[PDB]
């Protein structure tokens, strides 16, 4: 589970949550508020 | 944090632009004999550096 993913040649390491709906998530995980990096599971 | 690099009379002019994650700098240094405003005249800035920063910019600030 070490390897992770979410303009040209951009890089974006910001750790802020998916505000996946109208909720201001304030870093709290829940419905419409999800951690921004997935991982592979090799 | 992935990148690091090293290298009124004095009017110094610069251009800063970001394209495809490169940061491009052009410059020109000249004497002048004026105070309130940029002198009415012409010369071209020439390229200094072309740095592979890969980073987003929308705001900037100057250090005195
Ligand atoms: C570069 O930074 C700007 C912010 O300074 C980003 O623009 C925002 O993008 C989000 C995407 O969801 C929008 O909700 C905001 O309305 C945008 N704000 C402004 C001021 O335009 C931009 O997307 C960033 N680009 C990259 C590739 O990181």
């Amino acid at each position: 589970y070490n390897y992770r993913y979410r303009k040209p040649f951009e890089r974006d390491i910001s750790t802020e949550i998916y505000q996946a709906g109208s909720k201001p998530c304030n870093g709290v995980e829940g419905f419409n508020c999800y951690f921004p990096l997935q991982s592979y599971g090799f | 944090c992935t990148f690091e690099y090293v290298s009124f009379k004095n009017l110094r002019e610069f251009v800063f632009k970001n394209i495809d994650g490169y940061f491009k700098i052009y410059s020109k240094h000249t004497p002048i004999n004026l105070v309130r405003d940029l002198p009415q005249g012409f010369s071209a800035l020439e390229p200094l550096v072309d740095l592979p920063i890969g980073i987003n910019i929308t705001r900037f600030q100057t250090l005195l």
